[PDB]
C-alpha cells in the first residue's frame, strides 16, 4: 500500500562547483597503471628483446620521445617542461636495450643461434 | 516522521526571508505541500525563501 512516501523527489538542484564531469575525467588518467618497460628482458626462447643500440644513444632518444610526448599532451607545438637539453650534463645516462645479453656478452648475434652453433660444431654420423 | 509521527527540528540560521500565504480559517488547510517543497529546494549553496 505504498503511496509514495514523502521523502523523496528528484530536480537536480544543485551542481557541482568543481564539477563532476571535470574531476572525473583527470582522475580517469590518473588511475591509468604505469607503463610497461621490456627491453633487456630475454623471451620464450632466450633472446633478448628490444632493439640494437648503443645504450646512452638509447636513453638519449627516449627524452626525445618524451619531450615530444609532453609537447603533444600540452597541445602545443614547443614543449615547456621539457626532458631533453637541460642544463644538466648528464652524459652517464644509462637505458636497458637489445644490445646486451643477461650474461655481460654482446647480442650482435642472437643467443639461440650462437647456442645451435655451439652444439652443432660437434656432430658424429654414420660410417659409409 | 515529520509528517505524521511526531518530532521538532529547530532549524538556526539568524536571518531568513519570508513569504506568506493567506488561508481562510473556516475551511481545511494543510502546510505539507508549502514546507516540503521548502525542505527539498535546500541546497549546500542556496536556500529558498
Amino acid at each position: 500500500p505504498a503511496t509514495a512516501e514523502p521523502g523523496t523527489s528528484n530536480c537536480e538542484h544543485y551542481k557541482a562547483r568543481p564539477g563532476i564531469a571535470s574531476v572525473q575525467k583527470a582522475t580517469e588518467s590518473a588511475e591509468l597503471p604505469m607503463k610497461n618497460n621490456d627491453e633487456g628482458t630475454p623471451d620464450k626462447r632466450g633472446n633478448t628483446k628490444g632493439a640494437l643500440v648503443n645504450e646512452h644513444v638509447e636513453a638519449r632518444d627516449e627524452a626525445d620521445d618524451a619531450t615530444k610526448k609532453q609537447a603533444k599532451d600540452t597541445e602545443k607545438a614547443k614543449a615547456q617542461v621539457t626532458y631533453s637539453d637541460t642544463g644538466i650534463n648528464n652524459a652517464n645516462e644509462l637505458s636497458r636495450s637489445g644490445n646486451v645479453d643477461n650474461e655481460g656478452g654482446s647480442n650482435q648475434k642472437p643467443m639461440s643461434t650462437r647456442i645451435a652453433e655451439a652444439t652443432s660444431a660437434i656432430v658424429s654420423k654414420h660410417p659409409a | 516522521w515529520i509528517k505524521t509521527g511526531e518530532l521538532r527540528i529547530r532549524i538556526e540560521m539568524g536571518a531568513y526571508p519570508y513569504m506568506l500565504h493567506y488561508y481562510d480559517p473556516r475551511q481545511y488547510a494543510n502546510a505539507w505541500n508549502l514546507t516540503s517543497a521548502w525542505l527539498e529546494e535546500i541546497t549546500p549553496t542556496s536556500i529558498p525563501s
